[PDB]
């Protein structure tokens, strides 16, 4: 039952792991919590469930025949070979002495777990779990030296290369370990070895495939060994501890039949293992010629050391335990009943481990270790392992070599063959005691070699634990670690820092390039729509959409709240999601097919009268409805342009919301609109936005009255009506979105003309060259960075049709070539052309800022303060001061007028739009949540603009017209809120800028030009990048981290 | 549930769709902005 | 084991229970009160047997 036990998935696939050589790899290589749970319960439960009533029957007859036998039990029977009265006092002293040392470096290992595993499935006072180090008993805890070296950066003496190169047997280091043990006067081997055993891998035949017994002929003239080989040096030294077993077979020939096992039942073992202590050592390696020189320095000898101690220290707990378990099962201490609560008491009592799992009377976790079904007493190996050390002390005293015990070897030592011989000859014929003194000097098992053995390192752990502080051991029993969400089907996502970090880099490096070419591509496309670039825009977006999703589902592989880290895993997680590569093949297809025909059709459309003359969106129906003050013009345009678009995207846009849902249900969210808003990572984004907008509400009631009654007061009444909404084709902009073109008609007080001055002497000069230098000439004033000479030699940006038929946009396009960024929009000649300028100047410096973080953590915080950076710079730029500095006017005042001209064309430009912006994504939430359906596309949009904006339709809008197709943001899945938190961030921006620069008073004429701090501050809170969220952003640039 | 609601009146709602198609009535309110007074 | 009792909130080792009882500080030997318990029921036993 122990030999075919097997464990699987919950998948049922046709393989089932099994012990060797599945299990042990598995919980010795996967540093994955979630896998090394699953292989550990999986196999306790297996190989345990089905022992329990078989050992039950097997304790009742054992303990039947060893009582009619003499013994009162079967472990007295055990314990009677050890001949001592006072055994079990004898074993508790000898472990109460090494106890301090299995204490540091518990606390030591837990510590270095800790580190990997995080704070919540380890605990820094508690026992550590029992699967998370080195075997699945946790018997020796070599495979966990990996992650837990006390000086990493020399390299590890375990290389099987060198032995390689030297062209090494298979078999010759047989016969190199034989004159070894010749060298010291022994190995009187016999010719029958070499012709009558094999040392090798099963060439021919279905034999065994590995072990590591040496199965001995007999016969008073032949011996044997089954074993395996290979080259590296663990092999080396079982197959000297395999021979010291030989060598031990071979001193009793002379012996009786049943006096041929060697006194203590652990005198084998330690025979065996005294040899490997004294071959394993580097400088028998560079003597015997393995090894180049030693290296004597003490990081090496402390590696070496606690190398060694994590087997031959981390494995004293065990043992003891066990037999002690076992004792106690057999005196009835422990009736079926108990098996579990005293085997779990004992391992936490002596090893320190608490079970991962929650524990209870159905499993048997005893009869997962192999020696409790196939019965062999497991004392033999404490024993064993506490005399092996005493057995070398003994050696090296009598080899003449009074120094360190750990490069002690005892190769070319007459004395200590002598000694060894002499002690191998009798084997059981006397009491081992007497062996023992007459080989080290006296009769009873001692610790102290031991200890003196492992003394530096030992000196070494206690330091490191008084340095970092840490509780000995176990003070918090009782703990136990959460389960991992171990309900097993998320077991194999790989949660390993080194495998993220390799990750992170690679999809680092790889994106560079691939974004560099799609940004070359469309770069290419955009200047020149002509000589068919289209082309390589598509082959480019395919290259895109291709690595895209690939490495997104490879990095689906990973997890996020596993992860140990901050910007790994906020990487991790940024790559995760598929923005809209997650469809299937057909549905992404038909979802680019949508988009394209969206934004194809709504920048084709054009609308005109049936004379023949026609005007396009921009700059025709634009002008046309900025520079009229008619109503039957400005309803013309109006109605023409809504039809149009609005009606030609009506019959795309519902299957463009059923695949954008779609899609982001397949990324984990709900909705797009769920999706959209997870850009800012606030769960209560929308609760924030209702209330900054009541709290700007008053501001815009009191503009909305004031323009209201101005537009009675041109137009008439027949058109306005002093209590009502205005109509939206009437404040000389397409969407109503900006007011700006009507201020002539809002003008506070016309006799204060300081601001028509600038568009009026403009034409003296203000080239796009030299005005864009005067604006990185002042960013750099400010303290940030100079723009490379690339802009002016390569880019270009006067392009008003360039050979070119796209209408003008104002965007700004980034790629990693080294250095080099550019921007593309239509210049004109006026104030706006200066703002719009020193915006995107601000998006370049963003661009800038960030340049040494990684390419996926290229955004600016949440996509509002990408908007906000430049803004704040003109907001100081269109000051009067600013104007009358740098020659933008003529003269300039402080006096009522003109400074309330100045605020009023400021409020027509944000004011106005406050209430536009929060409207444009509010409507597309609620059409993305299903609350808006296909029916009432139009009413809901048209409520919210009279709710919010407070316009209202020139003409009756009937379902099927679609009036917010005409939005151009709104037929091309761009979201629009970042607008509204953009237009709020920037004045607690420019008002945290001022008191940086001092400036006391009004707020509306603080520059922030000449601000040495203010621009340090703007670069050390612009610097983060996306690494941070932006609450801190926020903190760093104001002093409070809200909107 | 709405089962049985819709149960009780199908011969209806069957007869309702009939006469709807065959008048060329349009379910719904598509010129939603409508109003009798019409300024 | 013996009682079959589980603390009520979680223990650990700055705490001591076995002072919560009032022997334990006041040394006092305690077995002598199970082999009373049990001698009492032995006698009794034995002299309605008589
Ligand atoms: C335990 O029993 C074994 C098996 O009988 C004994 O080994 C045998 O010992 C005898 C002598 O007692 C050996 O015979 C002698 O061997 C050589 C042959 O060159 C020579 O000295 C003599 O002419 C004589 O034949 C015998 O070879 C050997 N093996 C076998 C298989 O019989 C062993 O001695 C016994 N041990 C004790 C402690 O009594
Ligand atoms: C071990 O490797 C050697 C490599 O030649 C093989 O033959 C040895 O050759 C040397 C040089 O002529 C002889 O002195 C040795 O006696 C040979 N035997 C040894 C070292 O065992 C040899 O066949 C190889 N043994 C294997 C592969 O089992
Ligand atoms: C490795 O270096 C250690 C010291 O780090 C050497 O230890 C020497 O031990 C003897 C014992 O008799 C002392 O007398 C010496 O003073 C020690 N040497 C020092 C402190 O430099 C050890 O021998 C070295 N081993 C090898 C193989 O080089
Ligand atoms: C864990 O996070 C740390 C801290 O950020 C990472 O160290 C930086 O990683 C970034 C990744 O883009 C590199 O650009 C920096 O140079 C790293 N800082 C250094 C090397 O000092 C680290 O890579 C993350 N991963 C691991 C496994 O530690
Ligand atoms: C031992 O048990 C106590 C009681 O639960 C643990 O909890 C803290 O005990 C300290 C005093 O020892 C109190 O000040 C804290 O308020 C307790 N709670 C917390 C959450 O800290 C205590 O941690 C345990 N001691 C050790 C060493 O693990």
């Amino acid at each position: 039952i122990y030999s075919t036990a097997k464990v699987c998935l919950p998948n049922k696939t046709a393989t089932c792991w099994s012990l060797d050589p599945d299990l042990t790899n598995i919980l010795a290589s996967s540093r994955s919590y979630a896998m090394l749970l699953f292989a550990w319960e999986g196999w306790h439960n297996a190989a345990g469930i089905p022992l329990k009533p078989l050992y039950e029957d097997f304790t009742a007859l054992s303990n039947e025949a060893y009582k009619q036998d003499g013994f009162t039990d079967t472990g007295a029977y055990w314990r009677s070979w050890y001949n001592s009265p006072t055994f079990e006092d004898d074993l508790e002293h000898l472990y109460q002495q090494l106890e301090p040392l299995y204490l540091n470096l518990h606390a030591f290992v837990r510590r270095a777990l800790h580190r990997r595993y995080g704070d919540r499935y380890i605990n820094l006072r508690g026992p550590i779990p029992a699967h998370l180090l080195g075997d699945m008993w946790a018997q020796s805890w070599e495979n966990i030296y990996d992650m837990v070296v006390p000086f990493p950066d020399k390299p590890n003496l375990d290389v099987t290369s060198t032995m390689l190169q030297q062209g090494w047997n298979a078999t010759h280091m047989f016969r190199v370990a034989e004159e070894f043990f010749t060298s010291l006067e022994l190995s009187p081997m016999p010719p029958e070895f070499w012709e009558g055993s094999m040392l090798e891998k099963p060439a021919d035949g279905r034999e065994v495939v590995c072990h590591a017994s040496a199965w001995d002929f007999y016969n008073r003239k032949d011996f044997r060994i089954k074993q395996c080989t290979r080259v590296t040096m663990d092999q080396l030294s079982t197959v000297h501890h395999e021979m010291g077993h030989i060598q031990y077979y071979l001193q009793y020939k002379d012996l009786p039949v049943s006096l041929r096992r060697g006194a203590n039942p652990g005198f084998h073992e330690a025979i065996g293992d005294v040899l490997a202590l004294s071959v394993s050592t580097p400088e028998h390696l560079h003597k015997i010629g393995l090894l180049d020189r030693v290296t004597n320095d003490t990081e090496s000898d402390i590696n070496y050391l606690l190398k060694m101690a994590l087997e031959k220290i981390a494995f004293l707990p065990f043992g003891y335990l066990v037999d002690q378990w076992r004792w106690g099962v057999f005196s009835g201490r422990t009736p079926p009943s108990r098996y579990n609560f005293d085997w779990w008491y004992l391992r936490t009592k002596y090893q320190g481990i608490c079970p991962p799992v929650t524990r209870n009377e159905t499993h048997f976790d005893a009869g997962a270790k192999f020696h409790v079904p196939n019965v062999t007493p497991y004392i033999r190996y404490f024993v064993s392992f506490v005399l092996q050390f005493q057995f070398h002390e003994a050696l090296c005293k009598e080899a003449g070599y009074e120094g360190p015990l750990h490069q002690c070897d005892i190769y070319r030592s007459t004395k200590a063959g002598a000694k060894l011989r002499k002690v191998l000859q009798a084997g059981s014929s006397r009491p081992w005691q007497e062996v023992l003194k007459d080989m080290v000097g006296l009769d009873a098992l001692d610790a102290q070699p031991l200890l003196k053995y492992f003394q530096p390192v030992t000196q070494w752990l206690q330091e490191q634990n008084q340095q970092n502080g840490e509780v000995l051991g176990w003070p918090e029993y009782q703990w136990h670690p959460p389960l991992p969400d171990n309900y097993p089907e998320g077991i194999d996502l790989v949660t390993d820092e080194a495998e993220a970090s390799k990750f992170v880099e690679e999809y680092d490096r790889t994106s560079q390039v691939v974004w560099n070419e799609y940004a070359e591509a469309n770069w290419n496309y955009n200047t020149n729509i002509t000589t068919e670039t289209s082309k390589i825009l598509l082959q480019k977006n395919m290259q895109i959409a291709n690595h895209t999703l690939k490495y997104g589902t490879q990095a689906r592989k990973f997890d996020v709240n596993q992860l140990q880290n901050t910007t790994i895993k906020r990487i991790i997680k940024k790559v995760q999601d598929l923005e809209r590569a997650a469809l299937p093949a057909q549905e992404l297809e038909e979802y680019n097919k949508i988009l394209l025909d969206m934004e194809t059709t709504y920048s084709v459309a054009t609308v005109c009268h049936p004379n023949g003359s026609c005007l396009q969106l921009e700059p025709d129906l634009t002008n046309v409805m900025a520079t009229s003050r008619k109503y039957e013009d400005l309803l013309w345009a109006w109605e023409g342009w809504r039809d149009k678009a609005g009606r030609a995207i009506l019959q795309f846009y519902p299957k463009y919301v059923e695949l954008i849902n779609q899609a982001a249900r397949l990324n984990g969210y709900v909705d797009a609109g769920d999706s959209w808003r997870s850009m800012y990572e606030t769960p209560s984004l929308e609760q924030d936005l209702e209330r900054l907008f009541q709290e700007l509400q008053p501001l815009y009631l009191n503009l909305h009255a004031y323009v209201r009654r101005a537009l009675h007061r041109h137009y008439g009444a027949q058109h306005i009506n002093l209590e009502g909404p205005i109509p939206a084709h009437l404040l000389g902009n397409m969407w109503a979105q900006t007011w700006s073109n009507i201020y002539d008609l809002v003008v506070p007080f016309p006799s204060a003309p300081s601001m028509d001055t600038t568009e009026a002497m403009l034409k003296q000069g203000w080239t796009p060259r030299r005005m864009f230098k005067e604006a990185d000439d002042f960013f750099t004033s400010l303290g940030l960075l100079p723009v490379p000479p690339e802009f002016w030699n390569k880019s270009m940006l006067e392009k008003p049709t360039d050979g070119r038929e796209v209408v003008c946009h104002a965007s700004a396009w980034d790629f990693y070539n080294g250095k080099d960024f550019r921007i593309k929009q239509c210049t004109t000649v006026n104030l706006e052309d200066l703002v719009v300028a020193h915006h995107e100047m601000g998006h370049i410096q963003y661009f800038m800022q960030y340049k040494d973080l990684p390419v996926a953590l290229r955004e600016g915080a949440n996509p509002g303060f990408h908007e906000a950076i430049g803004d704040v710079l003109a907001l100081s730029v269109s000051t009067p001061k600013h104007l009358h500095s740098l020659n933008l006017l003529s003269s300039e005042g402080g006096s009522d007028e003109h400074d309330i001209n100045f605020l009023m064309k400021m409020a027509l430009d944000k004011i106005a739009f406050i209430p536009f912006s929060y409207l444009v994504d509010q409507w597309r939430w609620r059409v993305f949540d299903g609350s808006i359906t296909k029916e009432n596309y139009n009413q809901e949009w048209w409520s919210l603009r009279l709710k919010y904006q407070g316009l209202c339709p020139p003409v009756p809008r009937t379902q099927g017209d679609f009036d917010p197709g005409a939005k151009f943001h709104i037929p091309s899945s761009v979201p629009y809120i970042r607008y509204f938190v953009s237009f709020i961030i920037q004045f607690q921006f420019h008002e945290a800028l001022c008191q940086a620069a001092g400036h006391t008073g009004p707020l509306h004429k603080c520059d922030i030009y000449q601000s040495k701090e203010a621009g340090q501050r703007l670069a050390t809170a612009m610097k983060l990048g996306f690494s941070r969220p932006w609450p801190e952003a926020m903190q760093l640039i104001t002093g409070q981290p809200n909107m | 549930s709405a089962s049985a609601m819709l149960s009780y009146f199908k011969p209806l709602l069957d007869w309702l769709r009939t006469e709807n198609e065959l008048h060329g009535e349009k379910l719904g309110w598509p010129q939603y902005n409508w109003t009798p007074n019409s300024a």
